[PDB]
RNA sequence: CCUGAGUACGGCGGAACACGAGAAAUUCCGUCGGAAUCCGCGGGGACCAUCCCGCAAGGCUAAAUACUCCCUAGUGACCGA
RNA sequence: CAAGUCAAAGCUCGUUAAUGAGUGAUGGCGUGCCUUUUGUAGAAUGAACCGGCGAGUUACGAUUGCAUGCGAGGUUAAGUCGAAGAGACGGAGCCGCAGCGAAAGCGAGUCUGAAUAGGGCGAAUGAGUAUGUAGUCGUAGACCCGAAACCAUGUGAUCUA
RNA sequence: GGUAGCGGAGAAAUUCCAAACGAACUUGGAGAUAGCUGGUUCUCUCCGAAAUAGCUUUAGGGCUAGCCUCGGAAUUGAGAA
RNA sequence: UAUCCGGGAGUCAGACUGCGAGUGAUAAGAUCCGUAGUCGAAAGGGAAACAGCCCAGACCACCAGCUAAGGUCCCAAAAUA
RNA sequence: GGUGUAGUGGUAGGAGAGCGUUCUAAGGGCGUUGAAGGUCGAUCGUGAGGACGGCUGGAGCGCUUAGAAGUGAGAAUGCCG
RNA sequence: AAGCGACUGUUUAUCAAAAACACAGGUCUCUGCAAAAUCGUAAGAUGAAGUAUAGGGGCUGACGCCUGCCCGGUGCUGGAA
RNA sequence: GUAGCGAAAUUCCUUGUCGGGUAAGUUCCGACCCGCACGAAAGGCGUAACGAUUUGGGCACUGUCUCAACGAGAGACUCGGUGAAAUUUUAGUACCUGUGAAGAUGCAGGUUACCCGCGACAGGACGGAAAGACCCCAUGGAGCUUUACUGUAGUUUGAUAU
RNA sequence: UACUACCCUUGUGUUAUGAACCCUCUAACCCGCACCACUAAUCGUGGUGGGAGACAGUGUCAGAUGGGCAGUUUGACUGGGGCGGUCGCCUCCUAAAAGGUAACGGAGGCGCCCAAAGGUUCCCUCAGAAUGGUUGGAAAUCAUUCGAAGAGUGUAAAGGCAGAAGGGAGCUUGACUGCGAGACCUACAAGUCGAGCAGGGACGAAAGUCGGGCUUAGUGAUCCGGUGGUUCCGCAUGGAAGG
């Protein structure tokens, strides 16, 4: 309260709106999976019990930030270009549940 | 009646002689070309001057009786 | 009771990576014959919030 | 052949639903009007089609839940005129 | 002489025995306490005095600091067993680790934009979380007292009309 | 014996309705609200203000900045004379 | 001592003196600004007494000394210099 | 722990260190050879305050560490006596 | 002798006894009887166990002489294309 | 704006002007009418009687007064008994001048003053009683008014059902 | 042209239907109308007559009226308050040679205009005085000289401008789009200037200038609605509604 003068959020504009049929992903930025012994298969339930991803909120996306250095047979809902490429080079191969 | 007047605007110098300085800086306000441009200096839609490059602030005597401003770069 | 967000600053502010608060601009509804192009296309760009205001408001939009 | 009729529903006016008529679904009250029934009916947040789920308008139903005038056994980093 | 203080004669006593106690002629200096005020000795306010009582607390949340445990993994809630306990179980859920955008959506990038442009917000720079504790804030009377008043029951014509 | 408070009665004055009636008394909501006055209790140490700007159906109130304090931090040491 | 980050505030009634201006009657212990000081929040010494003037900043003790403004015939320390 | 330098007026206010009260857990100890409380003392500590004695009194109370608070009164035209 | 009110009465229990209220009288207006008006959710009741020479409401206020002009406006009554 | 009244319970100017009353009359009585701003049922003009009505004059009467004096009784006063209250920071509670939150018992300078009481008075203690009722403020309250706003009970009109 | 039928506009009728309206009926409703019974009852319930009558009354909905009643509102600044005046913005002075700086201190303005009064390229320089000359004057217009600004600059004042920002003529529309390092001011919200980059252009031979005007006023939040576009969303799906 400003003292009757107008407040800042109402002299200001609201915006947009929220879409019901969002969906947020769980991101694992490919540092992560350095973890695992290559030639081994991904899984949100291997995440899971590892206690990487606790929150499968909607699928798990994977990205690519940090170096990747093994083979692996990941799957998820959705990957991202990068990771693709950071994946299938190292040796690996995408899927997608 | 006569009781008003008008927000005071802040003319005037703001960067000095002798003094280094980023480009588009502000170096003085005016109303009406008090002090003219010169080297490596612009002038705006209200006569207000600013430096295009880096450098020293120099003020000048553009001959007998009008002021310049010129910034000098290193 | 736990705290009640400000809905309408809900509705008017966003978290950064900083912790900090976007915001929308004011001057950018109805009048524009009255403004420059250089405010309009100046004032369509977000801003961010103050440090006294987030001062102000950070209580009531803790979490949100 | 039957499967709850002046009923569901609709209009007007009001309420309760987190929801202040708002795009306002759903539930209920008053008033007036007013369906079909197994190739049927209702819902899935205006609404139409498809799909899915269910079958109102008849009734009952313990348990976990709330509370202590009271009774018994007691307890307190509660009081001590 | 806001009544004391400092110095001090005289007199009388003798201690938690140490530059002793009590009294005090006389002299110097000196306008109480609180509140509220630019400013009060105040002829501005409060207190007759004594004694008791009598005002920032707690619950749930938020945030900051300090401390501890663990650490890009930190932690359980309800409930069960069990001294009205500790403890164990309980991973549902919460925070953080990835953000950007109104959103679709993309992703250490994203949005704006025709744009490899530039710019904003972010990352490479990195540390959080559970509990306790203290400061502060919010919702609850929220620090203590204090209105005239408002509303909803009821009671009253033994007074008076 | 009758009229009772969103009222009654009134040869009418704002008058009377159980010793203050421009709306009785009592109980409860209720610890109403009070930007208003009064009060708010032990000690020492370190540091130490303001009475200004702007905005305010605002002007004896409040919010931000300014002025103070405490902790951390870094920086070509910027500060003061 | 400045800056940045964060915690906590309080302050928005100011007064006088000197200088610079306005309003005023170049009157006001008037009013409003600027500027510096003091008070406020500062005891002490002088101005008889006297927040705001002149000197000066109380951590304590001393029956020690040197000075400030102001003073030296008595009250009342110091020169009837 | 010591030497040196510099500083230590203070309201609102911020920060840090404490004294005291009641209770609790533990440890340890003191009380009919006289506890607490009361009262007088010329005592110790920088302060809050802490002991030791004399008389009264007649049964519970200290000390160390840590913890929890109905934790400290001189003012409220305060309430009770 | 003058003003006010015609009169007797009533009035601010507890600062106003009055020129204020009432009063008989006058005028206007409404009301045909389940009256009108009023109390009350409604029943029911007063009005009235009355009936336009009765009742209700407004104004004026004994008695005497009088009571002028204005229906444009605001109301009311009636009307109607 | 008529009749009628008119410095009026109405007239400011105004103690209007004139006359009467008085030695002297801002009041009173009677006329005038520049009616600031009378006026006809918010009734106008007049009116016998009435009035704890208001106003002015006169006679009588007197302590109202000139100008106080005396007496009586209750209290006050002394003694005995009994026994409160308001108020109250502590008080060994002088005066002038000045100072100072601008009006001092308390500060200064000077002066005066043996200690303690009794009866009386009431100048001060900005005395007591009472959180000023005048004033201003509060984004206070209450009652009241209305062609303020928003509504509503009733009244009325219509549609529909019975 | 007769005549046959398909028939079509227009206005007459029969029948069935739908409304509106007037009268009539009685059987609903009603009667503080009478009589009988319950019953000793001015209640009430029934019965029989009579009256009114599908009206009234009641319910729902709607319109008008409605201080009869209720809840509320009824600025601030201010040499007390009130009136006057003022409240937003621009310019000067005050304002004390940076900036800032108050008063119910002094003076004035604004709530727009311009499609050229912008941009660019090219060209030009004013006011007044003297002299002379017809109507023609004190003064129109013409010519020479004097002429440094004594003019003009859309509009107030200040600052500035004659290397023009003043004036005139061509070509145009940069009075563009996305932006924007960095600075000024700033409590916040806002405001101001801005080189430079990219796209696509104007003018000009080209350099190069052009993101309105000579600089500073010509304006106001959010909420709420409206219009156009959109590669956004669309409550299970597709749409739609709606955002
Ligand atoms: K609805
Ligand atoms: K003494
Ligand atoms: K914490
Ligand atoms: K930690
Ligand atoms: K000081
Ligand atoms: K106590
Ligand atoms: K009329
Ligand atoms: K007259
Ligand atoms: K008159
Ligand atoms: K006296
Ligand atoms: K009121
Ligand atoms: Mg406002
Ligand atoms: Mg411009
Ligand atoms: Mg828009
Ligand atoms: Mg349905
Ligand atoms: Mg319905
Ligand atoms: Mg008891
Ligand atoms: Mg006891
Ligand atoms: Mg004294
Ligand atoms: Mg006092
Ligand atoms: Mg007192
Ligand atoms: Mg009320
Ligand atoms: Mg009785
Ligand atoms: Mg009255
Ligand atoms: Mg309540
Ligand atoms: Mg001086
Ligand atoms: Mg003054
Ligand atoms: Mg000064
Ligand atoms: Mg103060
Ligand atoms: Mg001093
Ligand atoms: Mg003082
Ligand atoms: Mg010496
Ligand atoms: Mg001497
Ligand atoms: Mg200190
Ligand atoms: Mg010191
Ligand atoms: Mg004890
Ligand atoms: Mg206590
Ligand atoms: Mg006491
Ligand atoms: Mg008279
Ligand atoms: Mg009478
Ligand atoms: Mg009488
Ligand atoms: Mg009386
Ligand atoms: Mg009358
Ligand atoms: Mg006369
Ligand atoms: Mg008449
Ligand atoms: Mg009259
Ligand atoms: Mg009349
Ligand atoms: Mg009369
Ligand atoms: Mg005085
Ligand atoms: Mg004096
Ligand atoms: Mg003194
Ligand atoms: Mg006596
Ligand atoms: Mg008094
Ligand atoms: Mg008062
Ligand atoms: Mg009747
Ligand atoms: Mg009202
Ligand atoms: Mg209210
Ligand atoms: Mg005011
Ligand atoms: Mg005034
Ligand atoms: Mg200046
Ligand atoms: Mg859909
Ligand atoms: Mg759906």
């Amino acid at each position: 309260f400003e003292g009757g003068q107008t407040p800042l959020f109402r002299r200001l504009p609201k915006r947009g709106f929220t879409n019901i049929n969002r969906k947020d992903y769980a991101v694992v930025n490919l540092d992560t999976l350095n973890r695992f012994e290559d030639g081994t298969e991904v899984t949100p339930v291997v995440l899971k019990e590892a206690g990487i991803v606790k929150n499968e909120k909607a699928g798990i996306k994977v990205l690519a930030d940090g170096e990747l250095t093994k083979k692996l047979t990941v799957k998820a809902a959705k990957f991202s270009k990068s990771a693709q490429e950071a994946i299938e080079a190292a040796g690996g191969s995408i899927e997608v549940i | 009646s006569n009781g008003r007047d008008s927000e005071s605007k802040r003319l005037g110098a703001k960067s000095a002689d002798g003094q280094t300085v980023t480009g588009g800086s502000i170096l003085y306000r005016q109303r009406g070309t008090k002090i003219y441009p010169g080297v490596n200096v612009g002038i705006g839609g209200d006569d207000t001057l600013f430096a295009k490059v880096d450098g020293v602030v120099r003020f000048e005597r553009k001959g007998r009786d009008k002021k310049q401003v010129s910034v000098y770069p290193v | 009771p736990k705290q009640k967000t400000h809905r309408g600053l809900a509705k008017r502010v966003k978290r950064t990576g900083g912790g900090g608060l976007k915001r929308g601009r004011a001057f950018t509804s109805h009048r524009f014959h009255g403004k420059t192009k250089k405010q309009r296309r100046q004032l369509r760009k977000a801003s961010m919030v103050a440090k006294g205001d987030y001062k102000r408001i950070r209580q009531q939009l803790a979490r949100m």
